[PDB]
């Protein structure tokens, strides 16, 4: 199937310079338009910039003298050498297949989205504390539990349980941004009463942005 | 310069419900037009382009229309997976402005949350901080409101609350909200309790601890 | 006799800028002031001569490149430029001494509905160049699969349409272009005005 994936988010302080990359697999680069979108957080979508089959290159004008596209044909990869940034830089940035002028096609296939924090603040590696499942009179038949990822900078954590094997009944929680200007977050997962001693809960935290992995294993107090 | 109005902003429908998102174009634009969907957390996803041509994989129930200015994007029978934000996107010419975004919302029939709260880890108070849990868990509608007593005094300032976004299956919402103080104003009062008030709930519901399993 | 710019400037038609139409004019008495003293076109820049010095000169071969681009790709037919019409449809080369005249053809050009007859090309796998006409309508491979003229998935129909309906834009309604290429060799010159 096709594929592309970025890399080379991150944290950046003002004025500082960031290389994303975007590997694609499905399809020719080098045989296609491909295009730069940024998302600034919560706010709606704005091309980036574009780059042809033949070499020529578009930049959107709050971008040019500032960023570069380019690409790798060996690599099948697309870079967007990002210069200069400013805090209005902050933003997830996708790549995709496609133009947006004179292209009807419109953007068909994009990457996963890359974040890119400009900002003077240092990284911060989160703490994970379990949410313990007060064992009450069982609930009925149904028991919650989850984890507290507190004090982190940069975004983004992601938090799986169970390795992946845990789906149904996880609720991982949008971040909030603490008066210490640090994110917390929680994720929560709702398992049946009866499963409290047999089976092993544990939340599966990762902080790319300082390289922090943590395992939490989550069971009731006694 | 292309500007592009897309409208409504927000808009809430029942599942089954025929959806019509409207985007007008400030010049003439012929067919070059696109509607993306996106989910939370997710990339954009291309629905429509050349302002009708349904792209390979979208359902039958996704249409475009419209030429020149006015366009619009309709979803004949509304699923709760159609919960997303749609953009329209002119592909005249640079630099391929998209519109603001309508985000569309599930109705469903009212559900009432399940309340739990969680006292704060010893690896925590270890640390010199308390961090309490409330969660609310599947409910309909978003606008729900989170009490902290400590002790029956009203907690105000002191916390925090993050709501998931609508979900892709049962479209209800979940809400998380962390009172936070120091180990030291923790250990000074005995009970904690969160009381919930919610549409669904015909008397507010209060989950509590007292500090010490007691 | 006088140069046939009337069949160039007045035709009923024009050609698709993909498939550029050439018209070589030889032989014959031509008349640029009355060409640039016609109140009509938007553009009429002259790149290495000027249009009132070129009436008294003289010319091995003159070319007429006409075509039908939409307004805002009109800034593409000028030398060292960039862009779909100018990468992947006609090119003009950096030495480029001849002249570029354009105007508003949407009363001739666009339909009610959409003119589908006016085609670009959107998919080259490099840049033309200059003076090159590439008029294969070979389905475009974007991916590794080979296509086998087959339209599909990473397999594009090269060309697209310009879709000119008469409600558009002014820079995206359809424009005329006519482009003057003055050949001077050691072969006896065939083109002049005032002899
Ligand atoms: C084209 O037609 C107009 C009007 O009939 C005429 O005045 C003009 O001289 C013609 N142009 C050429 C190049 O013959």
């Amino acid at each position: 199937e096709v594929q592309l994936v970025e890399s080379g988010g991150g944290l950046i302080q003002p004025g500082g310079s960031l290389r994303l990359s975007c590997a694609a697999s499905g399809f020719t680069v080098s045989s296609n338009y491909m295009s730069w979108v940024r998302q600034a957080p919560g706010k709606g979508l704005e091309w980036v910039s574009v780059i042809y089959s033949g070499g020529t290159t578009y930049y959107a004008d709050s971008v040019k003298g500032r960023f570069t596209i380019s690409r790798d044909n060996s690599k099948n990869t697309v870079f967007l050498q990002m210069n200069s940034l400013r805090a209005e830089d902050t933003a997830v940035y996708y790549c995709a297949r496609g133009d947006v002028s004179g292209y009807r096609y419109g953007l068909d296939y994009w990457g996963q989205g890359t974040l890119v924090t400009v900002s003077g603040a240092s990284t911060k590696g989160p703490s994970v504390f379990p949410l313990a499942p007060s064992s009450k009179s069982t609930s009925g038949g149904t028991a919650a539990l989850g984890c507290l990822v507190k004090d982190y900078f940069p975004e983004p954590v992601t938090v799986s349980w169970n390795s992946g094997a845990l789906t149904s009944g996880v609720h991982t929680f949008p971040a909030v941004l603490q008066s210490s200007g640090l994110y917390s977050l929680s994720s929560v997962v709702t398992v049946p009463s009866s499963s409290l001693g047999t089976q092993t809960y544990i939340c599966n935290v990762n902080h790319k942005p300082s390289n922090t992995k943590v395992d939490k294993r989550v069971e009731p107090k006694s | 310069d292309i500007q592009l109005t897309q409208s409504p902003s927000s808009l809430s429908a029942s599942v089954g419900d025929r959806v019509t998102i409207t985007c007008r174009a400030s010049q003439g634009i012929s067919s070059y037009l696109a509607w993306y969907q996106q989910k939370p957390g997710k990339a954009p996803k291309l629905l429509i382009y050349a302002a009708s041509t349904l792209q390979s994989g979208v359902p039958s129930r996704f249409s475009g229309s419209g030429s020149g200015t006015d366009f619009t994007l309709t979803i004949s029978s509304l699923q709760p997976e159609d919960f997303a934000t749609y953009y329209c996107q002119q592909l005249n010419s640079y630099p391929g402005t998209f519109g603001q975004g309508t985000k569309l919302e599930i109705k469903r029939t009212v559900a009432a949350p399940s309340v739990f709260i969680f006292p704060p880890s010893d690896e925590q108070l270890k640390s010199g901080t308390a961090s309490v849990v409330c969660l609310l868990n599947n409910f309909y509608p978003r606008e729900a409101k989170v009490q902290w007593k400590v002790d029956n005094a009203l907690q105000s300032g002191n916390s925090q609350e993050s709501v998931t976004e609508q979900d892709s299956k049962d479209s209800t919402y979940s809400l998380s909200s962390t009172l936070t103080l120091s180990k030291a104003d923790y250990e000074k009062h005995k009970v904690y309790a969160c009381e919930v008030t919610h549409q669904g709930l015909s008397s507010p519901v209060t989950k509590s601890f007292n500090r010490g399993e007691c | 006799n006088l140069c046939p710019f009337g069949e160039v400037f007045n035709a009923t038609r024009f050609a698709s800028v993909y498939a550029w139409n050439r018209k070589r004019i030889s032989n014959c008495v031509a008349d640029y002031s009355v060409l640039y003293n016609s109140a009509s076109f938007s553009t009429f820049k002259c790149y290495g001569v000027s249009p009132t010095k070129l009436n008294d000169l003289c010319f091995t071969n003159v070319y007429a490149d006409s075509f039908v681009i939409r307004g805002d790709e009109v800034r593409q037919i000028a030398p060292g430029q960039t862009g779909k019409i100018a990468d992947y449809n006609y090119k003009l080369p950096d030495d480029f001494t001849g002249c570029v005249i354009a105007w508003n053809s949407n009363n001739l050009d666009s339909k009610v509905g959409g003119n589908y007859n006016y085609l670009y090309r959107l998919f080259r796998k490099s840049n033309l160049k200059p003076f090159e006409r590439d008029i294969s309508t070979e389905i475009y491979q974007a991916g590794s699969t080979p296509c086998n003229g087959v339209e599909g998935f990473n397999c594009y129909f090269p060309l697209q349409s310009y879709g000119f309906q008469p409600t558009n834009g002014v820079g995206y309604q359809p424009y005329r272009v006519v482009v003057l290429s003055f050949e001077l060799l050691h072969a006896p010159a065939t083109v002049c005005g005032p002899k």
